[PDB]
């Protein structure tokens, strides 16, 4: 059967730059369809029959192609374009490609930290979840380590990271550490300690019990 | 205008069938095909199948080995999809679609429904608020939230202020937690000046369980310095 290979699977562009995404079939086929989509909603018709924008889809897209090798292009890559795009071609399986997953290349910004102490409704049923928030900052890496009086925590906190932000293109993280209340109550200063490129050294936020 | 509503998320037993439905307004039921697609974590978007209302006529991915079958009530203006011997794999998100007017390419997509295959059984949240801090010592900035803790399965919905308030919200994808239960947050930036006078309450859904609660998340009343 025909297959669609998307190319690159990961991008990542600077605000004004421009962008070629590439669905390469593994062998001929007449047109292609491309939709857009964001975490947590349903895909959009994008462009249809190769190079038709679906009515609201900004001029700076637009699309090519014939045979073996069709594309999508953004002339000037703006935050609001980030996002997945899947080509798709009916006499192609899968009818779709696996999606090419762009990114905005923003600069550096350090992450704004918060500490949240439990709610005294959890701590009533017996638990104690302490949240962090580093908060709007780029690249996506970063280093969040929970410390716990003396010592460094581990295997008591999970982590989740917001997809890019459609109007600064940052990401923000919660970092969750929960103990039993019994726990909780045998330690005094719980701190959180955010390393990040922004970052000229380490940045702790803590509270006492 | 062209609308697809789809019924709500569904948590389903192995080796049970679930039935979902696409309400169809907008346009002449019979003129259009509905399309079924698929959508797994990390592997993008599958085609399930299509059904041609009033005709008697559908098609079918032949990976889902006879388990889809599609209807649709002319009249009514509504498909639907059945998925037979449910199991893991069958554990995704399901859009119905409308072909374009005048081309082929999915033009109009239904809002996704959510089902989830396990043999747990469901667990409502507990929702805790996340009273405001202050971004520095200097202030004019708090960040404020609600934990929706310990649910299964997903999905939820978060909202602040009835909908009212949507800049410089962060709702975080769910994390799956050793116990199978699932927890998330969503938090907000808001300025200093604004937590004397105005009222911030998450709202939260979660269907599944039939939990829908409405937390106000007060800032705290004492802290340890001087104000700002």
């Amino acid at each position: 059967q025909i297959v669609l290979t998307q190319s690159p699977a990961i991008m990542s562009a600077s605000p004004g730059e421009k962008v070629t995404m590439t669905c390469s079939a593994s062998s001929s086929v007449s047109y292609m369809h491309w939709y857009q989509q964001k975490s947590g909603t349903s895909p959009k018709r994008w462009i249809y029959d190769s190079s038709r924008l679906a009515s609201g889809v900004p001029s700076r897209f637009s699309g090519g192609g014939s045979g073996t090798s069709y594309s999508l292009t953004i002339s000037n890559m703006e935050a609001e374009d980030a996002a997945t795009y899947f080509c798709q071609n009916w006499r192609s399986s899968p009818t779709f490609g696996a999606g090419t997953k762009l990114e905005l290349k923003r600069t550096v910004a350090a992450p704004s930290v918060f500490i949240f102490p439990p709610s005294d409704e959890q701590l009533k049923s017996g638990t104690a979840s302490v949240v962090c928030l580093l908060n709007n900052f780029y690249p996506r890496e970063a280093k969040v380590q929970w410390k716990v009086d003396n010592a460094l925590q581990s295997g008591n906190s999970q982590e989740s990271v917001t997809e890019q932000d459609s109007k600064d293109s940052t990401y923000s993280l919660s970092s969750t550490l929960t103990l039993s209340k019994a726990d909780y109550e045998k330690h005094k200063v719980y701190a959180c300690e955010v390393t990040h490129q922004g970052l000229s050294s380490p940045v702790t936020k803590s509270f006492n019990r | 205008q062209v609308q697809l509503q789809q019924s709500g998320p569904e948590l389903m037993k192995p080796g049970a069938s679930v039935k979902i439905s696409c309400k169809a307004t907008g346009y002449t039921f019979s003129t259009s095909w509905i399309e079924w697609i698929k959508q797994r974590p990390g592997h993008g978007l599958e085609w399930i199948g299509e059904v041609l209302p009033g005709s008697g006529k559908s098609n079918h991915n032949a990976n889902f080995k006879g388990r889809a079958t599609f209807t649709a009530d002319t009249a009514s203006n509504t498909a639907y999809m059945q998925l037979s011997s449910l199991t893991s794999e069958d554990s995704a998100v399901y859009y119905c679609a409308r072909e374009g007017s005048n081309n082929n390419a999915l033009a109009y997509w239904g809002q996704g429904t959510l089902v989830t295959v396990s043999a747990a059984s469901t667990k409502g949240p507990s929702v805790f608020p996340l009273a405001p801090s202050s971004k520095s010592t200097s202030g004019g900035t708090a960040a404020l939230g609600c934990l929706v803790k310990d649910y299964f399965p997903e999905p939820v919905t978060v909202s602040w202020n009835s909908g009212a308030l949507t800049s410089g919200v962060h709702t975080f994808p769910a994390v799956l937690q050793s116990s199978g239960l699932y927890s998330l947050s969503s938090v907000v930036t808001v300025p200093s000046s604004s937590l004397g006078t105005q009222t911030y309450i998450c709202n939260v859904n979660h269907k599944p369980s039939n939990t829908k609660v409405d937390k106000k998340v007060e800032p705290k009343s004492c802290h340890h310095h001087h104000h700002h």
